[PDB]
């Protein structure tokens, strides 16, 4: 059951969320969605969005730290 | 022929969902053509788009679930055999792949407009 990952990804790249505003953006999305109606598929889709929004925000920070760590180690092997 | 009727229920229901998504994305694109649109109002249009795209996903996932349960009733009664039942889920998956393509194409062209 993976049919929606390409769409979930394109949505997150359109939104361009950060670690600070991801939860605010998510709660606004969740509220407008459930105020217009709640059903099994919408709860699954929202939780699916929620989890991938968390991975989107935090993989952004992960690749950054990995870049800093790797660039540092090779820098020390370069000058020293 | 009875599973063919259940498939027609899912096809029409998924297409109304995709049309509901189409009509609201047109309404959001009209408001994105507003003069002197703030960066905040552009963000509020992005959030409203995600709400509509999620609703289109979950409501198609709702029509698929009901169609599978309507067929589970037919199988337990005995009106469909294993070959006819497995053909149902095969053609139900193609209608699902088709609704996904149309849903994604509407969201994709909207993102390009905004």
């Amino acid at each position: 059951n993976r049919r929606y990952d390409s769409e979930f990804q394109t949505m997150l790249q359109h939104l361009q969320p950060t670690a600070e505003n991801a939860y605010e953006y998510f709660t606004k999305i969740a509220t407008s969605l459930f105020e217009s109606g709640i059903n099994w598929g919408r709860v699954v889709a929202l939780l699916g969005f929620g989890y991938r929004l968390a991975l989107h925000v935090y993989q952004h920070g992960l690749t950054g730290f990995l870049g800093q760590v790797t660039r540092f180690v090779v820098d020390f092997m370069l000058h020293h | 022929a009875d599973p063919k009727k259940v498939l027609d229920q899912a096809k029409d229901q998924m297409e109304n969902v995709v049309r509901t998504l189409k009509q609201e994305l047109e309404e959001l694109a009209k408001e994105a053509r507003k003069l002197d649109l703030t960066q905040s109002e552009k963000i509020e249009l992005k959030l409203r788009y995600i709400v509509a795209h999620l609703a289109a996903i979950g409501d198609i996932e709702e029509a698929i679930r009901e169609a599978k349960e309507e067929a589970d009733k037919l199988k337990r009664a005995g009106l469909v055999n294993s070959q006819q039942f497995d053909e149902f889920k095969r053609r139900l998956e193609e209608l699902h792949k088709e609704a996904d393509r149309k849903r994604a194409d509407y969201a994709e062209e909207f993102r390009n407009k905004l």
